[PDB]
């Protein structure tokens, strides 16, 4: 088998430089390749291309080379994708693979977000409230980047959940989730809302009441 | 290079049933083909290598097989865990391009959204804004279509939707809508309501 | 013309070592598209399920061979590490010898075969393991003697 | 001194393909009839070689895939017949699939097939052999594309 | 380098019965092994090759086995036709060395040699020598002694004698003798005599002529 | 399938020098190799050496080299053995052989008799059968040639039609002359009745001989 790790998630905005690695370990590559993977959002998986692990050739497709640089180091084992002049349609999560015999071997992927937004805390807002069980929320609106960890009670409470993924607009993404609960246990036990936005360091622990 | 194609689009399975994935190459490929398994927001996940290998993993009630052109995926049964988009692949030389995907769900008992509306925070609007919340938990189909109707009038120009993956368990959705305004404009008005048309009824479900 | 002929012995290393990649590469083929297959008039290989005798056989027939080209090849350089692959190669074929009561059979089962050549399987029981040491003991090999070229065709530019 | 080293690519490139055919002779030499043995290594199973059989097919496979990716203007005709060569193998082994499209393959049957010295060659053997001259023939002009470049050094 | 010893030497087997010659190499040869038929004056005629496929022609009553350094030859009916001298060669790299043989004789029932004499050819005569030759005729088992009398009195130089090898019909063996001597010589003694033992008699069969008699 | 033809039959002195071919047709040689063997009266076959197609390297044993010389014409195919200061040992037939696969390919092999020996015809006396009794109704009669060198002569009965009955025996070599005789075993049937000849040639000598057999 075969490892290939890749780095942390980017931020940039339109203009910049990103450069990201993927270091492989393990097995030797059998065709001596490392591939890379563009997948933005809303559209599918889309080969981008390889560089020759023995020489370090670089080899992309016609969409991929004005702005891109691969590029190889043969001590650590990393192929390095460097995209200059960042666009908005630069943002996608990015996978580098590679096969041995016939086996291909992924991950972790590198998200990439090209946006003029800076590092923003979010503003967590409590969602007060028929039928034998009440539904309430939390919205979390605002902030950047990703991402936001949301829980109930410690993650304590995680039956009748359903978080909602964040969306972008404005540079600033919104997130939302909702509990829902048989009366008996509220407005009489204790509940809360739990977010963590590490990037602005922000913990903030709510209580949703009446 | 050589082109590969996904059939069909889209497609919905409950769960017990067989199902068939299509995927043609435009040339001959000899059997270089893998399948994968993408849920929402991670990683693919390989299913099939070699056109008839499973991967690690992976059940013994998925196959591979096909020749030359044309191959296929086939999950025998189906269970909660196999909705998602599969892709294939060509993995021979470069370049290793990726078919279309086949977006896959698990059809269900159509169930009616339970909707839940929320005035805007005590906390949000000291900081000088309004946002209303709607949830629309639980339901099959999932296409439903949220507008919003105040104080007799409705609107429609500024507000946001986020919807869920379908759920691993019990193969339900669930959709966010919230409407975010200047409290300029919400102080004015009692009363708001919530407007969700679904196929689960004719008239639209309502909570105010 | 001190290195005309170092350069040709170089290469001739080099040419040995690529024929043994290119038999491995012969076994991982069988492997992979194969097991479990029958020729069939349209579709070049079908399905047919549990009679890998016969494939197995000549997947040990072809390590017998890899085993007997390293055997003759010989560098003093590159001693150590032609030997790694060597015992490498034995203990590939006395692990597919050692499974006889599963692999040596007409009816070997499409699961035992896998695990006997098929590298990338998940499970490697009876010979896939070691057969994939010895894909790597042969790269070793293969990315030295390369650089050991390398290193004579050099020389005419330095 | 590069389309020196350019035309090493198609002469490693044609003793690849060399090398997987003298797999297929191997096994049809050797493995043809036999079974894995602890002591012997391989000892007697007959007319079970169906499997076997289609490991030669897929190695021919792969043989015609390497051929295909062969592009050089200067051997073009002589890569073009070894294709020619391969396919007129490959499709004759699913022409007999009748007798090698089965999981008891007699020996009589596997050596007309693969076994390009047997006395018999009709079920794919007299195909073989011509593929391997034609590779023969492409590896001989390959080793004249370098020869006559690498004799650059001493004239 | 890697030898290879044959066994056993010799062998005289009946026909319907089998035959098992071994070839040991030195060392692991991998069933890098040919087998060979070589019928005397005439080229070796290969059987078996890669240790067990049978080469053009071959009957299907021949077989190889073995592997790693011991290997077999067999021939599970024998046909009269399959006399010989049989050698095993490994075949791969250099050197292609072969084994010491194993001469093959066709076991067989006695039988009588039918004896002729002949008296020089007249031309002969003209020449300045003189033949008495004695004609051996399908006589088993090969082993045949013969003697020369002149008169009565014996003669053991100036003769010179050739066996044909097996019969490939009936396995008998063919002996001639011949006297080609002075013609000054065979003008003086009236009776000659060319007499052999064979274990099929006790005594020698007797076949004479005369000079001057007829 | 691959076919070697090699030269025709040498007879030299001691001292002398000789040089065999062998040329190949059909396909290639599979590890692009030739190899020589010898066989010396009454020994098995011997390994000599090969040599390589593609370079025309030679490669010998030690008990064959300092004196055998192994080269190679790639245009024709031809190998090619030539022995110096030959030695009554050097008498042998010498094989050319090569592999296709793991099938090995032979043929038809070079003569080489090394004596003081010179060319001559042979004599030929036809050997009737003796007067007196007709003992059984099968009458064997007899052809010798003698005094002639080199191998072979070739010797029928009525120019091939008689071939039934027949033993033509091994030639043995002394004093520098071949000897060798056939019978011809014929019922009385047949014999005086109706013509019976003894057919010998000689190539080397230019002779051809056809000697009746009478009472």
């Amino acid at each position: 088998e075969v490892q290939l790790e890749e780095s942390g998630p980017e931020q940039k905005k339109p203009g910049e430089t990103v450069m990201m690695s993927c270091k492989a370990s393990g097995y030797t590559f059998t065709d001596h390749s490392m591939h890379w993977v563009k997948q933005a959002p809303g559209k599918g998986l889309k080969w981008m291309g390889w560089i020759n692990t023995e020489t370090g050739e670089p080899t992309c497709a016609d969409d991929f080379k004005g702005r891109f640089a691969l590029s190889l180091e043969t001590s650590s084992r990393t192929a390095f994708l460097q995209i200059n002049n960042l666009k908005n349609e630069d943002t996608a999560i990015y996978f580098c693979i590679g096969r041995w015999g016939y086996y291909v071997y992924w991950g972790q992927g590198t998200t990439l977000v090209v946006s003029s937004a800076k590092t923003t805390a979010p503003s967590v807002y409590p969602l007060a409230p028929t039928g034998s069980s009440v539904t309430l929320g939390c919205l979390v609106k605002g902030y950047f980047p990703e991402p936001v960890t949301l829980t109930w009670n410690s993650g304590s409470l995680s039956s009748g959940v359903h978080t909602f993924p964040a969306v972008l607009q404005s540079d600033l993404y919104t997130l939302s989730s909702s509990v829902t609960v048989t009366s008996s246990t509220w407005p009489s036990q204790s509940i809360t809302c739990n977010v963590a936005h590490p990037a602005s360091s922000t913990k903030v622990d709510k209580k949703i009441e009446p | 290079d050589i082109q590969m194609t996904q059939s069909p689009a889209s497609l919905s399975v409950s769960v017990g049933e067989s199902v068939t994935i299509i995927c043609r190459a435009s040339e001959n490929i000899n059997s270089n083909l893998a399948w994968y398994q993408q849920k929402q927001g991670k990683p693919p996940q390989l299913l099939v290598y070699a056109a008839t290998n499973l991967a690690g993993g992976v059940p013994s009630r998925f196959s591979g097989s096909g020749s030359g052109t044309q191959y296929s995926l086939k999950i025998n049964s189906l269970q909660s865990e196999d909705f998602g988009t599969y892709y294939c692949q060509h993995v021979w030389g470069s370049p290793w391009t990726f078919g279309g995907g086949t977006k896959l769900e698990i059809k269900r008992a159509d169930a009616a959204p339970t909707v839940s509306i929320f005035p805007p925070s005590s906390e949000q609007l000291t900081s000088g804004g309004a946002s209303v919340v709607c949830f629309l938990n639980n339901f099959y189909p999932k296409d439903i279509n949220v507008k919003w109707k105040i104080d007799g009038s409705e609107r429609q120009n500024g507000v946001l939707n986020s919807w869920t993956d379908q759920d691993s368990k019990d193969s339900t959705y669930s959709m966010s809508s919230t409407l975010t305004l200047t409290k300029d404009e919400y102080e004015r008005h009692n009363s708001y309501t919530c407007e969700a048309t679904h196929k689960t009824s004719t008239s639209p479900i309502v909570k105010s | 013309t001190e290195i005309s002929k170092k350069i040709t012995d170089s290469n001739a290393v080099l040419l040995a070592v690529k024929e043994v990649e290119a038999l491995l590469s012969s076994i991982d083929e069988i492997a992979a598209k194969a097991i479990g297959k029958k020729i069939h008039q349209n579709n070049g290989l079908d399905t047919e399920n549990n009679h890998n005798g016969s494939l197995l056989a000549g997947a040990y027939a072809i390590s017998t061979l890899i085993k007997q080209k390293l055997d003759g090849l010989k560098n003093e350089g590159l001693k150590e590490k032609i030997d790694a692959a060597k015992k490498c190669s034995e203990t590939f074929t006395n692990k597919l010898k050692e499974k006889h009561t599963d692999l040596g059979k007409e009816g070997v089962t499409d699961a035992d075969a896998k695990e006997a050549i098929l590298k990338t399987n998940g499970t490697k029981t009876k010979g896939a393991e070691e057969l994939g040491k010895l894909f790597e003991s042969v790269e070793v090999l293969s990315k030295a003697a390369k650089e050991m070229l390398a290193n004579s065709v050099k020389e005419l530019t330095s």
